[PDB]
């Protein structure tokens, strides 16, 4: 219920950021691990998901092109790639994993990784 | 506008033997959102040309959605025979509409096997067009009555698809949406 | 996409008083009880309160009772405590623009 992600990270505009999400703390009967973005003041925004053991990523309407989902060789930890960071891309990126298969609500949530775009 | 994205993008698709039927009435139907999507691997239309859908008005539009494997996608057509056509979903010989199917291996397949999708294997007689049979009575394949007890020559009519990612293209799950025409395009 | 209009945008109700949170979705055909209620206390990550329209997640107290079906959904919290002052989001797992709600800031008088 407390999937371990990576820590907060400061990246200059135009750089790239690596966000991890360790999932091996529990046993999951699901093939999907979802990514949720929360702005520093606004609400939750669903980014997409990546298919575990298949590696096929899916993105939302506004989170495509610069956002890349990737998995591990062991298909446990899921990585998040943001390239060409803008000054408005600072946010907290939550890693959500559903408990049962095809139950698309997120019982298990990550601690949250806050990327900051400044100088 | 018409709620096509409530139909094609829905998370839950029903098994083929219990296919859903969604009413689409009193709306503007823009069918150009269907053509220009990369994953739709079968946009087949019967009696209407696909490029002329935006110029036609229909009194009702019914969207039947279900999940089958790739090998029986060809079975969803007027005048077709087999397990899906005869026992699960029959299209009339004078069917006027479009059949849309796309591979959903990332959504409906599980490495340990997705048993959630069922199809009807045994039935006394072939289904009439657009007829739905959700009965799960024990099929009597022989002479001795089953009395609701499965066993020898007493088969449960429903079977499980067992979708897995490692299966071949023909064995992967396919999400099928059938549009029935008989709602003005713009 | 299915867009939620979660209202009121901010509540302020006394402890021990029912707080009704509503989440309407702009879905033509409806959701049919495919709604999930989350709770994000300041700081910590969101916690799944109610999956589906009515049934609650494991470990959730009986106060968090859910309701609604199709388009109009309502979450009620009975006998609020100081630890229920959080932000509540609603999600549809019906289509695949999975969308969260705008959120409701619940405040204790
Ligand atoms: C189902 O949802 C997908 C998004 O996951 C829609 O795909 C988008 O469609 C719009 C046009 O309507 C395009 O501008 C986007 O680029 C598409 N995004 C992706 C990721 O494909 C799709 O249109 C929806 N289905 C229907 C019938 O509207």
């Amino acid at each position: 219920v407390q999937l371990a992600q990576s820590g907060s990270e400061l990246r200059k505009p135009g750089a790239s950021v690596k966000v991890s999400c360790d999932t091996s703390g529990h046993s999951f009967t699901s093939n999907a691990i979802h990514w949720v973005r929360q702005a520093p003041g606004q609400g939750l925004e669903w980014m997409g998901w990546i298919n575990t053991d298949t590696g096929t990523p899916t993105y939302a309407q506004g989170f495509t092109g610069r956002f890349v989902f990737s998995l591990d060789t062991s298909a446990r930890t899921a990585y998040l790639q943001i390239s060409s960071l803008k000054a408005d891309d600072t946010a907290v990126f939550y890693c959500a994993r559903e408990r049962d298969y095809s139950d698309y609500f997120f019982d298990y949530w990550g601690q949250g990784t806050l990327v900051t775009v400044s100088s | 506008l018409c709620p096509f994205d409530e139909v094609f993008n829905a998370t839950r698709f029903a098994s083929v033997y219990a296919w859903n039927r969604k009413r689409i009435s009193n709306c503007v139907a823009d069918y150009s959102v269907l053509y220009n999507l990369a994953p739709f691997f079968t946009f087949k239309c019967y009696g209407v040309s696909p490029t002329k859908l935006n110029d036609l008005c229909f009194t009702n539009v019914y969207a039947d959605s279900f999940v089958i494997r790739g090998d029986e996608v060809r079975q969803i057509a007027p005048g077709q025979t087999g397990n899906i056509a005869d026992y699960n979903y029959k299209l009339p010989d004078d069917f006027t509409g479009c059949v849309i199917a796309w591979n959903s291996n990332k959504l409906d397949s599980k490495v340990s096997g997705n048993y959630n999708y069922l199809y009807r294997l045994f039935r006394k007689s072939n289904l009439k067009p657009f007829e739905r049979d959700i009965s799960t009575e024990i099929y009597q394949a022989g002479n001795k009555p089953c009395n609701g007890v499965a066993g020898f020559n007493c088969y449960f009519p429903l079977r499980s698809y067992s979708f897995r990612p490692t299966y071949g293209v023909g064995h992967q799950p396919y999400r099928v949406v059938v549009l029935s025409f008989e709602v003005c395009g713009k | 996409e299915v867009v939620m209009t979660q209202s009121p945008a901010s509540l302020s109700v006394s402890p021990g008083e029912r707080a009704t949170l509503s989440c309407r979705a702009r879905a033509s055909l409806g959701i049919s009880t495919d709604l999930a209620w989350y709770q994000q206390r300041p700081g910590q990550a969101p916690r799944l309160l109610i999956y589906g329209a009515s049934t609650r997640a494991t470990g959730i107290p009986a106060r968090f009772s859910g309701s609604g079906s199709g388009t109009e959904f309502t979450l009620t919290i009975s006998s609020l405590q100081s630890e229920d002052s959080a932000v509540y989001y609603c999600q549809q797992y019906s289509n695949w623009p999975l969308t969260f709600g705008g959120g409701t800031k619940v405040e204790i008088k």
